[PDB]
């Protein structure tokens, strides 16, 4: 027919094609709902980068002060995304609002299809052109973190990490097979220098994707360093791998140029002067292997006398030489060898991100190849066969590409069990090698012939070896394929609980036209932020969990404490405000320290933060993680008497009896701020009042429709049904559920010893507090009370209603409370009834103004009988 | 799905 020299293009389109429907229509029911989501919570950040790129193009801003208040933070994200997602919204005359994210939200679509290029490049520059058809294919199908971070609405740089770093690969290995057996006066022809340009500026694109993207240079390097020791073993044009790696290095320090100074010191990931050195650094490197080549050519080893063993010693001395004798300079060697802690994370704190967590490894420290299977389906030991062929092979044939593709593999694979994030990375590592799997297979089987039998060839054809050939395809492709149909039928991102609550803040909160004129402006780069930022108006902060900082930023336009930079957190131990040790301070006096130093006036917390994520603000604010569950105590369960218990240890659990898996908090945890705040409504609190709160949890809004949610009795029992429902089969009971088993043990286990209840009803999702100067309300009271108690009913927004409470002592025969509410507020959750505040035996009802509760105002208020 | 977010949840 006509696929001769056409077939290896008719599986890249179909190829492209697989890569379509996983990446654009499996997830599109997910982004395109509501509203336009961009998964994730970076994606969200490079939103806003753009939309202000857009506005100031062709500018754009290397600090931003909404992020991180009040101190603002340097903007690592790449110029390559941004720039791509500013120019794309302008030709789609799209330059903000929902139409900006439903053009960004292609983005990483397009670059998780557009990878199969790369991908087939680099396999066929080392392998052949049948196994660089395979690899192109295999990376359609591989899921984990290279699929979800490629996916439609994930517009985040990952893939285009990925994109870049196997496109500077595959640019290099070109080059050096173009210029291989060529003498100089040759490769300096333009066609011959075309490619080590190309080579450069591939890696250039790469690093102004990702700051840290200078560590593709160190790794050629080590092409260089083992190529050169290994001269008698390895097999490869030393003097032009050289030449290659000057010209690649050169351009690429030329591209990174323009953008090398826009960090005021030295920097792995923001863009700094650093990685300028690192690349021209690099250069000479290259350079100076040029010599040692050349000296070797003419002999100069065995002149000196040291023999051809010579040439491979000098350059471990120069490599020890070299480097020591940076010291020029130790910032740089600070920077340079920072990166070894990349992998290693004993922070604990940091371990509580989905994303960093060690590859093959459990939450109890024991090794597992299960995330294997989830992130690279068959690929992962199909990759492992290929590899270990690909090391015999390579001590046959010497070939010096494939050396250095297994120096990438390992290198990739040590990242891999640092965080399991660089799956990103090792994706294209398993479907190339793989792909030498297959091929070596489909030769061997004589499926290579058969398929040219098929159509004009004549070929000895072993059908029982061609059906095992298509046998073991099926286990490489196909269980590959069914984690990627699966995995990509949803998107992540913010519900509509957070977004709506989110879009009521940018538009029920004062200034909201200054926030948004400022959103904009091409802010300038300072040399240091350990102050606070010199703001143009008076500003405010929004706290919450650093997880929804760029939501905050993004779609409800406040300045977050703590954005997903892992900023804006602090602690207790040191005591630095922040989010953990605010959200986790054991009385109000310490979070008023805390708000009061990072200039808070409202507070956003979500049912998340409230249970199956308080323990990671625990263990940010305390530091250790064992000195963490001091805020944990046992759990409940359904014994077989038909009734439930509690028990502190799980040895007090009787046989047969059925085990919540929800480990009930400890008491210290209900004296924390998060559950004063979310838990208690607010309750107990002086200086702060709730104005906004999202619908509940769709399970409990979907349970509202038989169950009475003013009925305590219902309410529980459709919490308990849940639960060992879900225990049943050892899965946790629903959010909403969490809530009202958390508010259940409180009641049973300290509230008799105190007096004050909580409903054990389900609330909504999102809360929004507003922080209070309070309306201090004082006077005499009788002779002989020690206690003085404040009662009022507040009412929200989804006809939820809560009591608020407070107690102080009297001193000096005199009380003052502190009341966060007001009577004539504009804001959806109002109170319904009075101030009933007690003393002893003498009760007066008080309402309040808003004017008296922004500024302080004092009211004197007497309950004194003459007795 | 395992991105920039706090985990278990
Ligand atoms: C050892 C390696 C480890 C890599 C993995 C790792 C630990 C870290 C990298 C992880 C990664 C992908 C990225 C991290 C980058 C950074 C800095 C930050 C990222 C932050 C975060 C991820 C991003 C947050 O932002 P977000 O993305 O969330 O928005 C590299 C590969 C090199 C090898 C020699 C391994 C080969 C394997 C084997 C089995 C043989 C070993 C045998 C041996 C006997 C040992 C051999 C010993 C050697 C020293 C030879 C190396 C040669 C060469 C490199 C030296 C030349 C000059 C160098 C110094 C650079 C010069 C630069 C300047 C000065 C010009
Ligand atoms: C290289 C850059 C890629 C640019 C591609 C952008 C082109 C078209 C985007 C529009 C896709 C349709 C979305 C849609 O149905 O919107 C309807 C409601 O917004 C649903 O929320
Ligand atoms: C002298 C060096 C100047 C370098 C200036 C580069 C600055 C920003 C790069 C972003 C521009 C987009 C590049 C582009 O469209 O090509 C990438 C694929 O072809 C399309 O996905
Ligand atoms: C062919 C070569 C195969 C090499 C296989 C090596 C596998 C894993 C190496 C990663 C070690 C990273 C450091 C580590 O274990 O933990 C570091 C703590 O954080 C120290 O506190
Ligand atoms: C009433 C007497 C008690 C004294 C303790 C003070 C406690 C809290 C005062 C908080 C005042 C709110 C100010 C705020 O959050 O924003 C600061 C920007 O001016 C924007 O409002
Ligand atoms: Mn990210």
């Amino acid at each position: 027919s006509w696929f001769k020299k056409y077939w290896h293009l008719s599986v890249l389109v179909i190829a492209a094609l697989i890569s379509v429907k996983l990446r654009i229509l499996n997830p599109w029911n997910s982004v395109f709902t509501w509203t336009v989501r961009l998964g994730g919570n970076d994606p969200w950040y490079y939103y806003r980068l753009i939309e202000n790129t857009i506005h100031n193009f062709p500018h754009r801003i290397w600090f931003d002060p909404f992020t991180y208040y009040p101190y603002g933070s340097y903007t690592h994200f790449g110029p390559f995304l941004v720039y791509l997602g500013s120019i794309a919204g302008i030709i789609f005359s799209a330059t903000s609002g929902e139409s900006l994210r439903a053009v960004l939200a292609f983005i990483p679509a397009i670059g998780g299809v557009l990878a199969i290029l790369p991908v087939y490049l680099l396999t066929r520059e080392v392998f052949d052109k049948r196994a660089a058809v395979i690899a192109a294919f295999l990376i359609a199908i591989v899921p984990g973190q290279f699929l979800q971070r490629s996916i439609l609405g994930f517009n985040d740089h990952h893939i285009w990490e990925a994109f870049w770093q196997v496109s500077a690969l595959g640019t290099f290995l070109l080059a050096y097979n173009r210029w291989k057996g060529h003498d100089l006066s040759h490769n300096l022809t333009a066609r011959q220098m075309a490619y080590p340009v190309i080579a450069g500026i591939t890696i250039g694109l790469y690093v102004l994707s990702w700051g840290a993207g200078f560590i593709i240079a160190p790794i050629i390097l080590a092409f260089m360093f083992f190529a050169f020791v290994l001269a008698g073993f390895v097999n490869a044009d030393r003097k032009n791998l050289s030449l290659v790696a000057v010209v690649t290095f050169a351009v690429s320090a030329l591209i990174y140029l323009p953008f090398a100074f826009n960090y005021p010191g030295f920097s792995t990931i923001f863009y700094s002067p650093f990685q300028l050195l690192v690349l021209l650094g690099s250069a000479v490197i290259a350079a100076a292997f040029y010599q040692i080549e050349k000296w070797n050519d003419v002999g100069f080893f065995e002149r000196v006398g040291l023999g051809r063993k010579g040439m491979p010693l000098a350059v471990i001395v120069l490599t020890a030489l070299i480097m020591g004798l940076f010291f020029v300079i130790s910032p740089d060697f600070a920077r340079n060898l920072l990166s070894v802690v990349r992998v290693v994370q004993p922070k604990g704190g940091a371990l509580t991100i989905a994303e960093v967590y060690p590859f093959f490894f459990t939450h109890n420290g024991e090794f597992t190849l299960t995330n294997a299977v989830l992130h690279f389906g068959a690929l992962f030991f199909f990759g492992m066969a290929g590899i270990l062929y690909s090391a015999y092979r390579f001590l046959k044939r010497r070939s010096f590409p494939e050396m250095a593709l297994l120096i990438w593999a390992i290198a990739m694979f040590i990242a891999l069990w640092g965080q399991n994030r660089f799956a990103y990375y090792f994706a294209a590592v398993s479907a190339v090698y793989s792909a030498l799997a297959l091929s070596v297979v489909f030769d061997k089987l004589h499926l290579y012939r058969a398929l040219e039998n098929a159509i004009g060839a004549r070929n000895k054809l072993s059908y029982f070896r061609v059906a095992f050939a298509l046998l073991i395809a099926l286990a490489a492709i196909y269980p590959t394929y069914i984690l990627a149909d699966a995995q990509s039928s949803y998107a992540g991102g913010p519900n509509k609980q957070w977004y709506d609550a989110l879009t009521w803040m940018r538009e029920n909160t004062p200034d909201g036209e200054k926030y948004d004129e400022y959103y904009l402006q091409l802010y300038p780069t300072p040399q240091s932020n350990k102050e606070p930022f010199s703001y143009p108006f008076e500003t405010y902060g929004v706290i919450s969990w650093w997880d929804y900082g760029h939501w905050i930023e993004a779609v409800a336009h406040r300045m977050p404490i703590a954005n997903p930079f892992q900023a804006g957190i602090g602690n207790k131990y040191n005591n630095v405000p922040g989010a953990s040790s605010f959200f986790t301070a054991e009385n109000e006096s310490y979070a008023e320290f805390v708000a009061e130093k990072l200039n808070v006036k409202y507070v956003v917390s979500d049912i998340e933060m409230e249970t199956c994520k308080y323990y990671a603000m625990a263990v940010w604010a305390e530091g250790d993680l064992p000195l963490a569950e001091k805020y944990y105590g046992g759990y409940f369960y359904y014994s077989p008497t038909g009734t439930f218990g509690y028990a502190n240890s799980q040895w007090d659990i009787p046989l047969n009896s059925i085990i919540i898996p929800l480990r009930i908090p400890s008491e210290l945890y209900y004296s924390t701020m998060e559950a004063k705040l979310h838990l208690f409504d607010g309750s107990g609190l002086s200086h702060y009042r709730m104005i906004y709160e999202s619908d509940y949890p769709a399970e409990w809004k979907s349970y509202s429709s038989q169950v009475n949610l003013n009925n305590e009795s219902q309410v529980l029992q459709t919490a308990l049904y849940e639960a060992v429902m879900r225990a049943r089969y050892g899965v946790s009971p629903t959010m909403g559920t969490q809530e009202v088993l958390y508010k259940y043990a409180y009641t049973q286990l300290y509230e008799k010893k105190m007096g004050i209840p909580v409903k054990i009803a389900p609330s909504g999702y999102v809360k929004i507090f507003e922080r209070v100067k309070g309306a201090v309300v004082t006077g005499k009271v009788s002779a002989n009370v020690t206690e003085v108690s404040v009662n009022a009913t507040i009412k929200t927004n989804q006809n939820r209603t809560f009591e608020y409470w407070q107690t102080v002592e009297v001193k000096n025969g005199t009380y003052t409370v502190v009341l966060p509410y007001s009577h004539n507020s504009d804001y959806p959750v109002k109170p319904i009834t009075p101030y009933h505040i007690k003393a002893g035996n003498v009760v007066k009802e008080i309402t309040i103004y808003e004017s008296q509760v922004q500024n302080g105002e004092i009211i004197q208020l007497d309950l004194e009988l003459a007795l | 799905a395992p991105y920039a977010v706090t985990a278990s949840c």
